[PDB]
C-alpha cells in the first residue's frame, strides 16, 4: 500500500507547472520519491502514474531506463564510484578494490547493515581530478586507496 | 519435443504426432504414429530431428499378418535409452524453461538480469 | 516517381519510403520494425540498402530504405555486397542472445525472424560467448509470453501503444536489457491485444488458446471465412 | 434485395488455370498417417462440390493468382504473416485483383424525412428500475461465451447501481440483490457505478440468464436479498 | 598565464578562490552589457545574423554554426511558442568543461541563454543539466533567482517587453540524454531515445514546438559576441575556427586541467606548456583528442593545430578539445575494454547495431585482456568497426564508440594479437555425429 505524502504530491504538481505536459515532470516525480524514500518502490509507479495522467507503464520504461533512478532498495548512502577512461588511467581499480575490502560486497550490492550501497558510474566530469567518488550529494577527488577506510566513516 | 519436423520432412507423409505439454512446461509428443506399411527407410526424419529422438536402428525383421499391426504407436516405439546418440539433450541447450533448469542455466546463457537492478 | 533498383528502372509512389515501394514491386528487402500499417522508425537497421545520387556514382552509401522516401531519381541496389554483409550482419547481432528455442517455440514455421535469418543467407555461428535471458511474465489467457526471443524491434509497444492506444505495455530497461511487457503480471486489457501475435515478428507474444493444441502452419487446414 | 450475394464469390466451377484453390500448404503433411490408426487405408480426400476450394494441397494458392478469396498468406520465403505482402496490389493496399464481399445496396439518391418523434427526458419511478445495458467484448456474444477460454476474461455477474439508489437501497457494493423479471427472481452482487444515473440498474447483456432483450426493460422489487 | 577579457572572454572573470561568481560581481566586471544591448538595440534577426557572421561554431563537439542553426527556425509568426535548450548534459568521458563553467560562471550561461532566447524569440529555456552537478544546480538556480530579482528574467524584462522563464532540469544519469533529440524526450519525461532527422529540433522539437538545443559553452560564448562585436571575435585568432575553446589535457599529466585557448594551438603546446608535459617515470604512448568517442592518436600528430579540420585530417575529431594523454604502462588493450564497457552499458537499446554489437566487442576485449581471444577476433572487431559507422546507426552513440576501438587496432595492432592464445571453438563435441570439418 503506496500513498503519496502532501509534501511529495505538492512537488510533483508545482513540477508540473514548469512545462506544457505533465508527462514532463515524470523524471523529476520520481527522482522526488526517491529522495523522500531512498529509492522508488512499485506502488510509487502507479501512484506516480495516477498523478501525471499518464500511463504506468510509460512511468515505469522511464524510472527503468535511468540510472540513477532506483528500482530496487539501496544502503543510507549511495557510493558512486567512475569507472570510466581516465579514472581508470588515474587508478579507480585501487579505489574500488580499497572500497571492496572495507565495505566487504561487490559493485552493485548493499552492505548487511543497510549502510552503503556501492555502485559504479559513468565519468563525473571530473576527471582532472581524479579518480572520483560520489557519495549521495558529495564529490570527493583525488582518491587514494589510504583515504577510503577514513573518508567512508564520515557518513552514518 | 513433439517439434513435427520429421513429420513434414517425411516424403511419404507417413508419421502423424501432436504435441502436449507437461506442466512444468516441457513439450512431449501426446501420440506418435508411424505407418511402417509406407515407411521406405530413407532416414530422413531422422536427419531432420533437431534433437536426436527419432532414430533408425540395425533391425530389418519388421514382417507382419495384418498390416493394420506395421501402424506403430508411441509405445512401440520409445525405446529406454539413447540409442545411437548417447549424451545429446535438447533442453541443456533451449532457452525455454523446464523443470530442473531454470533461466539462465541452460548452455552458453547468462543469468537474468531485471530491469530494475541498480548496476548500470 | 521513378527509382532505379540494381540497374532496373521502376515507377512507384514519391510519397512512399523505399522499402515500401520495392517491397510492392516485388524485391526481397528484409525487415523487422517497420510494419505497413504503423509506419517507420528505423530502429532494427535491417532493411539497409546502398544508395547512389547518380547513375554515374559508384560508392554510394547505406541507408535504411524504410526511412527514405522513393522520389524520382534515386538508385539503390539491395544486392550490393556492402548491403548484403550488413543485413547479414544485423542479423547475425540479433542471433548472438537468441534462445536455441525453434523446436519448441510456437512461432517456427511461421516466424518472420526465421525467414530474414534465411535470406540474408546467414548460418554460420562464430559468437562464443554467453547469451542474455529473461523472466516472462503470465499476461492472461490469450497471449503467452518468451521474453528470450525478443529482438528489441519495438512493433508490439508501437501497435499497442501508439495504434491501439493500449495502456499496460510498454518497454522498460535499458541497452541490451530491453524488457518488451507489462509493468507487472495481469491479463493485457486491450480489447485488440490478440493482434501482438502476428505483430510480434518473433516467438515473444504467442496464441496460447493455440498453444494448447499446436501444431505447425504447414499442417494446417485453412479456409476464408468470415 | 439479396440479389448481389451471387458477386460475393465466384461459383464452385471458378478454376486459376484449370486447378480449385487449395486450403492446406504444400507441405502438409501425415496424410498416410494421420487417419492410420482408424485404418490403414487411406480414404479418399473429402470432396468439394459446393465450392471452388479443394480439401487438399492439390490446388492454386499463388500470390499472383486471379482470384479475391485467399486462405492463407504464403510465399517462398515470406512464412509469417509478411507473406500477405505479396498478396496486395502495394503492401498496406488492397488485395491485387480486388478485396472480396460486395454491398447490397448503393447510397440512395433521396433521403428519409426528419423523425419527430422526440422522446421526454428520462424519469425515476418509484419501485421501477430501467436496465442500462453494460456489454461485454469478452460474454455478450453467445457462442463466444460458451468458449472455455472466455470464462477466465468474462467478468463476474454484477449488477450496476448508482451511489443514491444503493444508498436508498441500504446496499453495499458486493452485496447479493434480488429482483424478479417474467417469474425469474434472480440474485447478483452489486458494483456501484459512479456514471449510472438514477433510476437505473446496469445488467450485462447476453450472459446466462441476463437475455439482451432486456435492455429498456424495466425491473420490479429490487431488494437487498 | 594572464587573462585579459580581449583574449579570455570565458574565463577572465573566474576568481583565484575558485568561488562562484553572483550578479553584482558579475555586474561590476561588465556583466548582462552584451544582454542590455541585444535587447534594447537590436532585433533577433540581426542578433541571429550578428552570430552567424561571428562564426561560432557549436561546442558541444560536432561544430555545427550556432547561426546557421538559429536561422532555420521557422519563419512565420502563428508559431509564437518557441523552447530554447541548453545542453548541461556533459556524460562524455575526459569533458569537464561545462562544470567549471556552470560552477563558478552561472550568470554568464543565464546571459547567454537570455540573449539567445530573444535571438530565437523563445519564450521558455530549460537547462538540462546532468544530476551529478549539484553545485552546477545550486549556483545556477541561485543565479536564476538573483537575475529574477533584478528584472533580467521573467515578465517585461528591461522594459522591452521581452518574457522569458528559465527553468533548470535536472537528469537521472544517462549518457544518451546529451544527444540532443533524445535530450528532447528525456525533457518531455519519455525514456531517452534519439529522434530520426529531418525534421530537426528548429522546426519540431520539444512538444512538437520549435525547439533550438546549444550547448553550455556556446551559450557562454554569445554574450562576449554581443557585448564586444562581432569584429573582435573574428580577430581572436588567423584560424578557420573563430573564438576561444575551453582545451585542456588529463591523465597522468603534471597538471591536468582547463584552459581556454584560441583555436589553432597545437596538441603540444597544451601538453607540456600548460598541463607541464607527463609526469616523472612516465613516456607519452597516445592521445585522445576531444573525449571518449574520438580515435586515438600518436605522438607524431602532437604538433597538430586544435581545430576541426585538422584534427579530422589525421583521421579523428576535434570533439570537446578536452585531450586525455595515454602512458606506456596502459594497456591499450584494457583502455578500449574500459572505453568500450562505457560505451555497451550507455546503448539506449534502440538499433540493432549499437546495442547488440557494442557488447560483442566487449566480450572480446575482455578475452583479449585475459588472453583468450581466438582467431577471427580481430577481424570481428574491425568488421564491427566497420559496420557501426555513421549512417549505419541510429545516432551518433555508435560511431564515437567504434572510434577509439578502430584506431588502436590501427595504431597499437601488436597489443590486440598478443591477447590471441587459444584456438577458435565455437562448438563441443556431440558422441554420434562427425563434424564438417573446414580446411
Ligand atoms: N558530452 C559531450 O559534450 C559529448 C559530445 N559529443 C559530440 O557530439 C557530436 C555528435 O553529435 P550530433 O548531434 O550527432 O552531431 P551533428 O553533426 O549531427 O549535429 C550537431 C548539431 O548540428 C545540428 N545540425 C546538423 N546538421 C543540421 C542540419 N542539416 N539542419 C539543422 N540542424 C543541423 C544538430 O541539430 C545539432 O544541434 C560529436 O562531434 C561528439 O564530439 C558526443 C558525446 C558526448
Ligand atoms: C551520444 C551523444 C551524446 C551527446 N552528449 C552531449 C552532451 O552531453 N552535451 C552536449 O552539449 N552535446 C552532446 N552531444 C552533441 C549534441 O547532440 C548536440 O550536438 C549538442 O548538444 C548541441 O549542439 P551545439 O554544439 O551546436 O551546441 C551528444 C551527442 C551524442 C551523439
Ligand atoms: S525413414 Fe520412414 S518415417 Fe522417416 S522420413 Fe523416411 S519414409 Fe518417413
Ligand atoms: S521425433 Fe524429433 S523431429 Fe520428430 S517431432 Fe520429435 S523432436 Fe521433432
Ligand atoms: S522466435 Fe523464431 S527464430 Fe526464435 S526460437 Fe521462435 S521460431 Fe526460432
Ligand atoms: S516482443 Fe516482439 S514485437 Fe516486441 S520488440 Fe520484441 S520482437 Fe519486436
Ligand atoms: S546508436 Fe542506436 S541504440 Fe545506440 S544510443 Fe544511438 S539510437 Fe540508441
Ligand atoms: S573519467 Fe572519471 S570523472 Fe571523468
Ligand atoms: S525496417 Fe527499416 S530499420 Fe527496421
Amino acid at each position: 500500500a503506496f500513498e503519496l505524502s502532501a509534501a511529495e504530491r505538492e512537488a510533483i504538481e508545482h513540477e508540473m507547472h514548469h512545462y506544457e505536459d505533465p508527462r514532463a515532470a515524470s523524471i523529476e516525480a520520481l527522482k522526488i520519491v526517491q529522495k523522500q524514500r531512498g529509492w522508488v518502490p512499485d506502488g510509487a509507479i502507479h501512484a506516480i502514474a495516477d498523478v501525471l495522467g499518464i500511463p504506468a507503464s510509460d512511468v515505469e520504461g522511464v524510472a527503468t531506463f535511468y540510472s540513477q533512478i532506483f528500482r530496487q532498495p539501496v544502503g543510507r548512502h549511495v557510493i558512486r564510484y567512475c569507472d570510466s577512461v581516465v579514472c581508470h588511467i588515474n587508478g579507480y581499480q585501487g579505489i574500488q578494490a580499497a572500497l571492496e575490502k572495507k565495505l566487504n560486497i561487490k559493485p552493485g550490492q548493499t552492505t548487511f547493515d543497510g549502510r552503503f550501497t556501492l555502485l559504479p558510474t559513468c565519468c563525473l566530469g571530473n576527471c582532472d581530478k581524479g579518480p572520483n567518488m560520489m557519495i549521495d550529494e558529495d564529490t570527493h577527488a583525488h582518491l587514494t586507496p589510504e583515504a577510503i577506510p577514513e573518508l567512508l566513516e564520515r557518513y552514518k | 519435443v513433439a517439434c513435427n519436423l520429421c513429420a513434414v520432412a517425411c516424403p511419404v507423409g507417413c508419421i502423424s504426432l501432436q504435441k502436449a505439454e507437461t506442466k512444468d512446461g516441457r513439450w512431449y509428443p501426446e501420440f506418435f504414429r508411424i505407418n511402417f506399411s509406407r515407411c521406405i527407410f530413407c532416414g530422413l526424419c531422422e536427419e531432420a530431428c533437431p534433437t536426436t529422438a527419432i532414430q533408425l536402428t540395425p533391425d530389418f525383421e519388421m514382417g507382419e499378418y495384418k498390416r493394420q499391426d506395421l501402424v506403430y504407436e508411441k509405445e512401440d516405439l520409445l525405446i529406454s535409452g539413447p540409442g545411437k546418440y548417447p549424451e545429446y539433450n535438447f533442453y541443456r541447450m533451449a532457452g525455454m524453461a523446464i523443470d530442473g533448469k531454470d533461466k539462465g542455466e541452460a548452455e552458453n546463457e547468462a543469468k537474468p538480469i531485471d530491469v530494475k537492478s541498480l548496476l548500470p | 516517381a521513378t527509382i532505379h533498383v540494381d540497374g532496373k528502372e521502376y515507377e512507384v509512389n514519391g510519397a512512399d519510403n523505399l522499402l515500401e515501394a520495392c517491397l510492392s514491386l516485388g524485391l526481397d528487402i528484409p525487415y523487422f520494425c517497420w510494419h505497413p500499417a504503423l509506419g517507420s522508425v528505423g530502429a532494427c537497421r535491417q532493411c539497409a540498402v546502398k544508395q547512389y545520387q547518380n547513375a554515374e556514382d559508384t560508392r554510394g552509401r547505406l541507408v535504411m530504405s524504410c526511412m527514405t522516401p522513393a522520389s524520382d531519381g534515386t538508385f539503390i541496389s539491395i544486392d550490393d555486397e556492402e548491403a548484403k554483409q550488413f543485413r547479414e550482419s544485423v542479423v547475425e547481432w540479433l542471433m548472438t542472445n537468441h534462445p536455441h528455442d525453434c523446436p519448441v517455440c510456437e512461432e517456427g514455421g511461421n516466424c518472420h525472424l526465421q525467414d530474414m535469418t534465411v535470406m540474408t543467407g546467414h548460418s554460420f555461428r562464430r559468437y562464443r560467448f554467453t547469451k542474455r535471458t529473461h523472466r516472462n511474465q503470465d499476461l492472461g489467457p490469450f497471449i503467452s509470453h518468451e521474453m528470450n526471443r525478443c529482438i528489441a524491434c519495438y512493433r508490439c509497444v508501437r501497435y499497442y501503444k501508439d495504434y491501439a492506444d493500449g495502456t499496460d505495455l510498454g518497454v522498460y530497461g535499458a541497452h541490451d536489457n530491453v524488457y518488451f511487457g507489462r509493468p507487472e503480471d495481469g491479463t493485457l486489457e486491450s480489447e485488440f491485444s490478440g493482434n501482438l501475435v502476428e505483430i510480434c515478428p518473433t516467438g515473444v507474444f504467442t496464441d496460447k488458446t493455440h498453444s494448447e493444441r499446436y501444431n505447425r502452419k504447414w499442417d494446417m487446414q485453412f479456409a476464408p471465412s468470415i | 434485395e439479396l440479389a448481389g450475394i451471387k458477386d460475393a464469390a465466384p461459383d464452385a466451377t471458378f478454376r486459376i488455370r484449370g486447378q480449385k484453390l487449395a486450403r492446406e500448404p504444400h507441405r502438409y503433411s501425415g496424410r498416410t498417417a494421420m487417419r492410420a490408426n482408424i485404418s490403414v487405408h487411406e480414404p479418399r480426400q473429402p470432396q468439394d462440390i459446393d465450392t471452388m476450394f479443394t480439401f487438399s494441397m492439390e490446388g492454386n494458392n499463388q500470390p499472383t493468382a486471379h482470384r479475391s478469396q485467399v486462405p492463407f498468406a504464403w510465399a517462398p520465403g515470406w512464412n509469417s504473416p509478411q507473406a500477405w505482402n505479396k498478396f496486395q496490389d502495394e503492401v498496406g493496399g488492397k488485395l491485387r485483383f480486388g478485396d472480396p464481399g460486395v454491398r447490397l445496396f448503393e447510397t440512395s439518391e433521396n433521403g428519409l424525412d426528419y423523425f419527430t418523434s422526440v422522446p421526454a427526458r428520462f424519469q425515476p419511478q418509484d419501485g421501477k428500475w430501467r436496465i442500462a445495458p453494460y456489454y461485454h467484448l469478452f460474454g455478450s456474444d453467445e457462442l463466444s461465451q460458451r468458449a472455455p477460454v472466455f470464462q477466465s476474461r468474462m467478468p463476474q455477474p454484477y449488477i450496476k447501481l448508482n451511489p443514491a439508489d444503493a444508498a436508498k437501497l441500504g446496499v453495499n457494493a458486493g452485496t447479493r440483490v434480488s429482483f424478479s423479471y417474467d417469474g425469474n427472481t434472480v440474485t447478483l452482487p452489486v458494483e456501484i457505478a459512479e456514471g449510472l444515473t438514477a433510476g437505473q440498474v446496469g445488467l450485462p447483456m447476453g450472459m446466462s440468464g441476463i437475455a439482451p432483450v432486456l435492455a429498456g426493460a424495466h425491473l420490479e422489487d429490487l431488494k437487498e436479498a | 598565464i594572464i587573462r585579459t577579457p580581449e583574449t579570455h572572454p570565458l574565463t577572465w572573470r573566474l576568481r583565484d578562490d575558485k568561488q562562484p561568481v553572483w550578479l553584482d560581481e558579475y555586474r561590476s566586471k561588465n556583466g548582462y552589457e552584451g544582454a542590455r544591448k541585444a535587447l534594447t538595440g537590436l532585433s533577433p534577426d540581426e542578433i541571429v545574423n550578428q552570430v552567424k557572421d561571428a562564426g561560432l561554431k557549436g561546442r558541444g563537439g560536432a561544430g555545427f554554426s550556432t547561426g546557421l542553426k538559429w536561422s532555420l527556425m521557422p519563419k512565420d509568426e502563428s508559431m509564437n511558442i518557441r523552447y530554447l535548450l541548453c545542453n548541461a548534459d556533459e556524460m562524455e568521458p575526459g569533458t569537464y568543461k561545462d562544470r567549471l563553467l556552470m560552477e563558478q560562471l552561472p550568470h554568464l550561461l543565464v546571459e547567454g541563454m537570455l540573449i539567445s532566447a530573444f535571438a530565437l524569440k523563445a519564450y521558455r529555456g530549460y537547462i538540462f543539466l546532468r544530476g551529478e552537478y549539484i553545485e552546477a544546480a545550486v549556483n545556477l538556480r541561485r543565479a536564476i533567482a538573483e537575475a529574477t530579482e533584478a528584472g533580467l528574467l521573467g515578465k517585461n524584462i528591461m522594459g522591452t517587453g521581452f518574457d522569458f522563464e528559465l527553468f533548470v532540469h535536472t537528469g537521472a544519469g544517462r549518457y544518451i540524454c546529451g544527444e540532443e533529440t533524445a535530450l528532447i524526450n528525456s525533457l518531455e519525461g519519455r525514456r531517452a531515445n534519439p529522434r530520426s532527422k529531418p525534421p530537426f529540433p528548429a522546426t519540431s522539437g520539444a512538444w512538437g514546438k520549435p525547439t533550438c538545443v546549444n550547448n553550455v559553452e556556446t551559450l557562454c560564448n554569445v554574450p562576449a559576441i554581443l557585448a564586444n562585436g562581432v569584429e573582435w571575435y573574428q580577430n581572436i585568432s588567423k584560424s578557420k575556427d573563430a573564438g576561444t575553446k575551453l582545451m585542456g589535457f588529463s591523465g597522468r599529466v603534471k597538471n591536468p586541467g582547463l584552459w581556454e585557448l584560441p583555436f589553432g594551438t597545437t596538441a603540444r603546446e597544451i601538453l607540456e606548456d600548460y598541463a607541464g608535459g607527463m609526469r616523472d617515470g612516465l613516456k607519452f604512448k597516445a592521445w585522445q583528442p576531444g573525449g571518449a568517442g574520438t580515435d586515438f592518436l600518436t605522438e607524431a600528430h602532437l604538433d597538430l593545430p586544435m581545430e576541426f579540420e585538422s584534427i579530422g585530417k589525421a583521421g579523428s575529431r576535434l570533439g570537446t578539445a578536452l585531450a586525455m594523454a595515454v602512458d606506456h604502462e596502459i594497456n591499450m588493450v584494457s583502455l578500449v575494454r574500459n572505453l568500450e564497457e562505457f560505451f555497451a552499458r550507455e546503448s539506449c537499446g534502440w538499433c540493432t547495431p549499437c546495442r547488440d554489437g557494442l557488447p560483442w566487442s566487449v566480450k572480446i576485449l575482455r578475452a583479449l585482456e585475459r588472453g583468450e581471444g581466438q582467431p577471427g577476433d580481430i577481424e570481428t572487431l574491425e568488421q564491427l568497426c566497420r559496420f557501426l559507422g555513421p549512417g549505419k546507426t541510429f545516432c551518433a552513440h555508435a560511431p564515437g564508440a567504434v572510434e577509439p576501438l578502430q584506431s588502436a587496432i590501427k595504431y597499437f595492432r601488436e597489443e590486440f594479437e598478443a591477447g590471441i592464445k587459444q584456438p577458435f571453438s565455437n562448438t563441443h563435441l556431440i558422441n554420434g555425429i562427425q563434424p564438417n570439418l573446414l580446411k
